[PDB]
């Protein structure tokens, strides 16, 4: 009990203290247990989902209200497994978060892998085989959904605080030892890593105005200053407890990002840690045309969904304020076309560094159509091409006597 | 917001009417729209009262300023039985309500449980006794 | 009186100085000799800019001196941001008293 | 232009001795208590008032 | 105890007597124990660091104040090892000293080398190997920082 | 600072108005800005009172003039048990507060501890006794 | 000094002692371009950081006093360019002794840029090249029958 | 002289003699408001030495 | 690592804000990556105990010191 | 494998590890079936880790 | 080539998440591999051919 509450308030405190809050950044907390959230979201399901305490708060009072706050990103602070109740909760929160354009971020329980530790993550040979069984039928049905791209999951949870003791973090009230002998993971205070992702999102917004860069080692997905608990061991000694629960190899990392997780992996022998990539829960479907497959892959990545969500907030507010102004199809075309075009950097697209983070779009295209049988109502389509981010690279090195490109020709 | 100079202009105008208006070529002021992050979490686990019904909880703004006021207002508490290592016996039922972020520290934990409070006070009286 | 215009009413050396302020020096513990601030409290440059953003005209007192000054004159109006930087400039100029006097 | 002094009560203070206490002054004026104040500053006729 | 206090006042006296003080040179002392400094700098960390007793004194009242003293150089008079608390204290004092442009100067404890003497400094073959172990992970993470160039030892 | 001659000049000017003004071709006076060095140290270790809370301690200017006044004002003290070599027994608890830089010398240390004060006075009375 | 310490080493058989070099705690990162590596090494040395810190104090005070004066981009360029240029000795850079200590900069370069969407606010960059200090020297002595530079050619 | 430049656009009111509408565009002398300085210790000057 | 001067700059900025930033024209710091040589050999031939199971032996750094 | 885990996963595959450089066998390999198997496997590992 | 594999592994692993096009990757890889090549001194060099 004390570890659960301590981890909750300790994670929330990490999110609060590490965030630079001002007029632009706010943090609103709702205290609701996972059973209460699943209960109230279970009361309203199917048709009645539009009416819920959670949907009222998240959508009506803010994104739906005139002159409200579109609510940005949402952070779950819960551990979701493949169980029926957690699949229901994720389905519903994906409906809400999809309606309000507010990506949902939470942590994936160690029980998703049929594990219960995250200390055993290195044991299985193939993680993709875990999710094949009929036990996960509900999980697979969730990932196939189109509303699941609004849900991220960060499996490993980072260390909240350094264990009390004379050597580290002395209490100074009385001589105190926290025990916490090497590993076993039950003695340490573990904060949810949805909060590290959250801190990364708030940081990204504070610096760049957008949530576009919340991933990568050097691209802004770094989690620094992690408590490093060093305890002596046999022989040479001096081995430290990993800040995230376990070390994830690049193969494990890519294998988890394929399964729709956001791993937090810890750099070896350092207190540094990072999110290599942000992949939503949605499994992007393959298509015949490679362009459709590309568009299907972009939608599954949170870095882009934050961009489009932000444009949804902006468009909502500015159009809501433009209601009642004299507008034709051509007038709306010029106003939307010239409004979207100030977030695009046209001339400097190849040569730029930070402005690519501040201007999230490489190009923008608007198609406006007036609804027939009605004045003043229009339909619009926004085609916006984001700045691509390096995802992976396969290199084949070749020892060559005569260069095939130039020397040999 | 139609400066009173415009009221003087349109309503009863002097022959010489001098107004000041800000020059904006393209108008179109910025949308603003700050970034809010709503957070949902399990807090005040096992409360002592019915607490509050859903839809009445709302979302409360939090920051570094009101954080401790958010704990003290929310009254997070914990109640459970724990084995008593002090004097044999058996499970020791402790009731703790944390009113500040410092109340999760082991010192404050000891000060809140009444028995550990008596022992800790004993230690401060003896350690304060050995020094003058 | 000096320039024929109210254009320079701000700045330390640009004519926004308030001089000759009464300096009340009272003894305190140890070394003593600390004076009551002529303006009610000392405002740091961060506080100053933060007040000028909120549409105030702070009078800040130079430390250890009877001198004091108005660093900037900003009217109560919050200038609105615009797409064009030129329109934003014109919107900022209107919120500053030194120009509105002109 | 109208020139006057801003009361210490604008900050929810009543001293001006406490001006160093708050961490952020821009947060003070966000509350709905100041709705009238913000509506005043947004006006186009308020550029004639210094404080 | 007497050696610690004697060394403190004796060092401060050395600094005072060997300095030619006038209008240009000043020396301002703040008596704060290393536990109190680490405590008050621990209360305000992350966002709240801009508000601290130490940051108020060092930056607001002098470098931030109108017509104040930008405070020049700062001298720690403390022995910092690679321990978690000392890495935190150095991180924070590097933030403050970096903000006010006032290099922080202090002494490195003999325990940084896993030594505790400075009489054993000749024993190890390679000092660069000492700082490789994970014990120093916090130390290396500190030296890699961009705010640490304001701290001499 | 606009010499009163300028007041006479601009306000009601005689036909012959003679002012004196310093000639500076390029103006731009020097910035001054002395070099201050702030020092942080552990002083008055283990004080007898609560002393002072943080943020109320400030930084106090020090120099060769007030140095002893800074010690006497700060009241650095030391209290600990030490083995008593004078007459068997055991630990001897001594309380010392140093009011001057000379109080760290072994003579003043002996004068502050009351027992060593009695012994030192005995020695001065005997050595002063052997000489007339 | 490679590990970011400032050793005080004692000269043998004498009461003299000295600081051979002042290196901050920061480990300067290597870069591809040797110029970037040089700039990264300069920042880690306290002798230079004291210079830039002092210029920060001066600039703070003088600009804070210049707030409210009529200034364009060109006016700020001339005032900052001509203000930084009195701490630089241009003609005597190779031949000087004590003035190199009094004038810390061998050269100075200012780039002023006006903030768009706002009057009276500017962004500036000060590129100041300090006087280098001898850090180390590797000498290879060669016993030579015919001088390779002049005799052999 | 408070103005760095001045521009006048005069327009006669249609449907009336002797009545005119005018617009005065006057550019004031800017005043230093703030300055952010980033000092850089540089081995080879980027403007001239390095090129 | 975003110097506290940047925090002061972006968060509540004085009218005069002075920061120091290292000048790197092309950035791109070196990769480092020391050369390690793993050695496998038969040691403690015919031990007296079960010794240790595989995958628990690891690789132990060796040098002239240890 | 225990050997592939150590050589590849914990170092060349790990984030911020040591790619392990060169490997030294310290064994005497003949054409026997077991030594051909051992060389085949160590060639797979060493080929995977570029060591 | 093994050493280049180690380098490429580490540096690309650290570059994951940065905005990159085909042309950007071409310039970064092309200019990264080109600092281990000595173009002008290929025929006349001694130790640098080893480095």
């Amino acid at each position: 009990d004390f570890q659960q509450l301590e981890s909750a308030w300790r994670g929330l405190h990490y999110l609060v203290n590490n965030t630079e809050t001002d007029e632009q950044l706010k943090i609103r907390v709702l205290n609701i247990s996972k059973p209460e959230l699943h209960k109230t979201l279970k009361k309203f399901k199917g048709t009645t989902w539009d009416q819920s305490p959670i949907f009222k708060k998240l959508y009506e009072e803010e994104y739906g209200q005139f002159g409200g706050e579109p609510y940005g990103c949402l952070v779950g602070d819960y551990y979701f497994d493949q169980s029926p109740p957690d699949v229901e909760l994720l389905g519903e929160m994906a409906k809400i978060s999809a309606a309000m354009h507010a990506p949902f971020i939470s942590a994936a329980s160690p029980t998703v892998m049929g594990m219960g530790s995250w200390q055993e993550l290195s044991n299985p040979r193939d993680l993709t085989k875990i999710f094949t069984t009929p036990e996960y039928a509900g999980w697979r049905s969730l990932r196939e959904s189109e509303d699941s791209r609004y849900i991220g999951l960060t499996m490993p949870r980072f260390l909240a605080r350094l264990p009390y003791g004379a050597k580290t973090d002395p209490v100074e009230e009385f001589a105190f030892e926290e025990e916490t002998d090497g590993a076993d993971s039950s003695k340490y205070a573990w904060a949810n890593s949805a909060y590290a992702m959250a801190v990364n999102i708030n940081r990204s917004f504070k610096l760049y105005g957008w949530c576009s860069r919340i991933r990568g080692v050097e691209s802004g997905g770094e989690v620094q200053g992690l408590p490093a608990h060093t305890f002596p061991t046999d022989d040479g000694g001096v081995d430290m407890k990993c800040p995230t629960e376990i070390a994830i190899s690049d193969r494990r990392e890519a294998e988890l990002a394929k399964n729709g997780f956001m791993p937090l992996l810890h750099k070896k022998n350092t207190d540094f840690a990072a999110f290599i990539g942000a992949q939503s829960l949605q499994k992007p479907a393959e298509y015949d045309d490679p362009d459709a497959t590309a568009n299907a892959n972009l939608a599954a990545r949170l870095p882009y969904l934050f961009a489009t969500c932000r444009f949804a907030h902006y468009l909502k507010c500015i159009v809501r304020d433009k209601i009642g102004s004299f507008k034709e199809k051509d007038e709306m075309q010029r106003w939307l076309q010239d409004w979207i075009l100030n977030y695009v950097d046209g001339d400097p697209a190849h040569s730029t560094e930070t402005t690519k983070a501040q201007h999230p779009l490489a190009a923008a295209e608007v198609v406006v159509e007036e609804v027939e049988g009605n004045p003043g109502y229009y339909n619009s389509k926004f085609f916006l091409r984001p700045h691509y981010q390096l995802e992976g690279l396969t290199v084949s090195l070749r020892l060559v006597s005569k260069l095939p490109s130039a020397k040999e020709a | 917001t139609t400066s009173s100079q415009k009221f003087i202009a349109r309503n009863r105008a002097p022959r010489v009417q001098i107004e000041y208006d800000v020059e904006l070529y393209g108008a179109e002021k910025k949308v603003q729209l700050p970034f809010v992050m709503g957070v949902m979490a399990d807090l005040a686990g096992k409360p002592a009262e019915p607490q509050a019904a859903v839809a009445d909880r709302k979302f409360l703004e939090i920051d570094v300023d009101n954080f401790d006021a958010r704990l003290k207002a929310m009254k997070p508490r914990v109640a459970f039985n724990v084995p008593n290592v002090l004097t044999g016996e058996g499970n020791l039922s402790l009731d703790i309500t944390f009113e500040s972020m410092d109340d999760f520290s082991p010192a404050a934990v000891a000060r809140k449980v009444d028995s550990l409070n008596k022992l800790l006070e004993a230690r401060t009286q003896l350690a304060n006794l050995l020094t003058y």
